[PDB]
Protein backbone atom coordinates (compact mmCIF):
# COMPACT_ATOMS: atom_id res chain seq x y z
CA UNK A 1 0.00 0.00 0.00
CA UNK A 2 3.37 2.12 -0.04
CA UNK A 3 4.66 3.81 -2.79
CA UNK A 4 7.43 2.42 -4.63
CA UNK A 5 11.26 2.68 -2.87
CA UNK A 6 14.86 2.53 -4.70
CA UNK A 7 17.85 4.04 -4.89
CA UNK A 8 17.30 7.01 -7.19
CA UNK A 9 18.98 10.50 -7.40
CA UNK A 10 18.03 13.11 -5.40
CA UNK A 11 15.29 15.18 -6.81
CA UNK A 12 17.33 18.18 -8.83
CA UNK A 13 20.41 16.24 -9.38
CA UNK A 14 23.54 15.82 -7.77
CA UNK A 15 25.97 18.69 -7.81
CA UNK A 16 28.45 18.95 -10.40
CA UNK A 17 31.33 16.79 -10.81
CA UNK A 18 35.31 18.11 -11.30
CA UNK A 19 36.85 15.76 -14.46
CA UNK A 20 39.10 18.13 -15.57
CA UNK A 21 42.82 18.51 -15.11
CA UNK A 22 44.47 20.98 -12.54
CA UNK A 23 48.35 21.55 -12.50
CA UNK A 24 48.17 25.08 -11.49
CA UNK A 25 51.36 27.05 -12.30
CA UNK A 26 52.63 27.99 -9.38
CA UNK A 27 56.57 29.33 -10.11
CA UNK A 28 58.35 32.24 -9.58
CA UNK A 29 60.00 33.68 -13.48
CA UNK A 30 63.86 31.72 -14.60
CA UNK A 31 65.06 35.53 -14.35
CA UNK A 32 63.93 35.74 -10.08
CA UNK A 33 65.97 32.15 -9.45
CA UNK A 34 68.78 32.76 -11.36
CA UNK A 35 69.27 36.31 -9.77
CA UNK A 36 68.94 34.54 -6.06
CA UNK A 37 71.65 31.89 -6.95
CA UNK A 38 73.87 34.82 -8.34
CA UNK A 39 73.44 37.00 -5.23
CA UNK A 40 74.05 34.01 -3.01
CA UNK A 41 77.52 33.36 -4.86
CA UNK A 42 78.19 36.69 -4.67
CA UNK A 43 77.87 37.36 -1.11
CA UNK A 44 79.54 33.47 -0.08
CA UNK A 45 82.29 34.71 -2.20
CA UNK A 46 82.68 38.00 -0.48
CA UNK A 47 82.63 36.45 3.08
CA UNK A 48 85.52 33.57 1.71
CA UNK A 49 87.66 36.25 0.41
CA UNK A 50 87.76 37.89 3.82
CA UNK A 51 88.56 34.47 6.05
CA UNK A 52 90.75 33.27 3.60
CA UNK A 53 92.55 36.43 3.92
CA UNK A 54 92.72 36.31 7.60
CA UNK A 55 93.66 33.07 7.47
CA UNK A 56 96.70 33.61 5.64
CA UNK A 57 97.81 36.46 8.12
CA UNK A 58 97.74 33.89 11.06
CA UNK A 59 99.32 31.50 8.54
CA UNK A 60 101.96 33.86 8.30
CA UNK A 61 102.31 34.90 12.45
CA UNK A 62 102.53 31.34 13.52
CA UNK A 63 105.41 31.02 10.37
CA UNK A 64 107.06 33.65 12.20
CA UNK A 65 106.66 31.89 15.51
CA UNK A 66 108.65 28.91 14.41
CA UNK A 67 111.35 31.00 12.79
CA UNK A 68 111.64 32.62 16.02
CA UNK A 69 112.08 29.38 17.69
CA UNK A 70 114.12 27.80 15.12
CA UNK A 71 117.59 28.61 16.35
CA UNK B 1 31.50 2.81 -27.36
CA UNK B 2 31.56 5.62 -30.14
CA UNK B 3 31.14 4.10 -33.49
CA UNK B 4 28.92 0.57 -32.66
CA UNK B 5 27.29 1.53 -29.28
CA UNK B 6 25.84 -0.54 -26.99
CA UNK B 7 23.37 -0.39 -24.18
CA UNK B 8 22.84 3.22 -23.50
CA UNK B 9 26.07 4.41 -24.24
CA UNK B 10 24.79 6.54 -27.29
CA UNK B 11 23.10 8.83 -24.41
CA UNK B 12 26.10 9.82 -22.95
CA UNK B 13 28.86 12.45 -23.69
CA UNK B 14 32.63 11.94 -23.47
CA UNK B 15 35.70 12.42 -25.55
CA UNK B 16 37.87 10.28 -26.98
CA UNK B 17 41.48 10.93 -26.69
CA UNK B 18 43.76 10.80 -29.50
CA UNK B 19 47.60 10.27 -29.78
CA UNK B 20 50.24 11.64 -32.15
CA UNK B 21 53.58 9.73 -31.68
CA UNK B 22 52.39 6.47 -31.16
CA UNK B 23 54.73 6.21 -27.86
CA UNK B 24 54.46 4.94 -24.72
CA UNK B 25 53.69 8.72 -23.17
CA UNK B 26 50.84 9.62 -25.91
CA UNK B 27 49.08 6.33 -24.14
CA UNK B 28 49.81 6.98 -20.83
CA UNK B 29 48.05 10.71 -21.64
CA UNK B 30 45.22 8.69 -23.00
CA UNK B 31 44.77 6.00 -20.38
CA UNK B 32 44.39 9.36 -18.04
CA UNK B 33 42.18 11.35 -20.12
CA UNK B 34 40.29 8.17 -20.52
CA UNK B 35 39.86 7.96 -16.68
CA UNK B 36 38.66 11.64 -16.82
CA UNK B 37 35.97 10.44 -19.26
CA UNK B 38 35.06 8.01 -17.70
CA UNK B 39 34.37 10.28 -14.66
CA UNK B 40 32.58 12.26 -16.89
CA UNK B 41 30.66 9.55 -18.12
CA UNK B 42 29.74 8.54 -14.10
CA UNK B 43 28.34 11.86 -13.45
CA UNK B 44 26.09 11.44 -16.38
CA UNK B 45 24.62 7.80 -15.00
CA UNK B 46 24.55 8.97 -11.65
CA UNK B 47 21.92 11.82 -12.91
CA UNK B 48 19.95 9.92 -15.58
CA UNK B 49 19.07 6.44 -13.58
CA UNK B 50 15.71 5.55 -14.42
CA UNK B 51 13.00 3.63 -12.14
CA UNK B 52 11.86 0.04 -13.28
CA UNK B 53 12.88 -3.35 -13.04
CA UNK B 54 16.29 -4.26 -13.30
Amino acid sequence: ASKVKQDMPPPGGYGPIDYKRNLPRRGLSGYSMFAVGIGTLLFGYWSMMKWNRERRRLQIEDFEARIALMP
Amino acid sequence: RKTQPYDVYDQVEFDVPIGSRGDCYDRYLCRVEEMRQSLRIISQCLNKMPPGEI
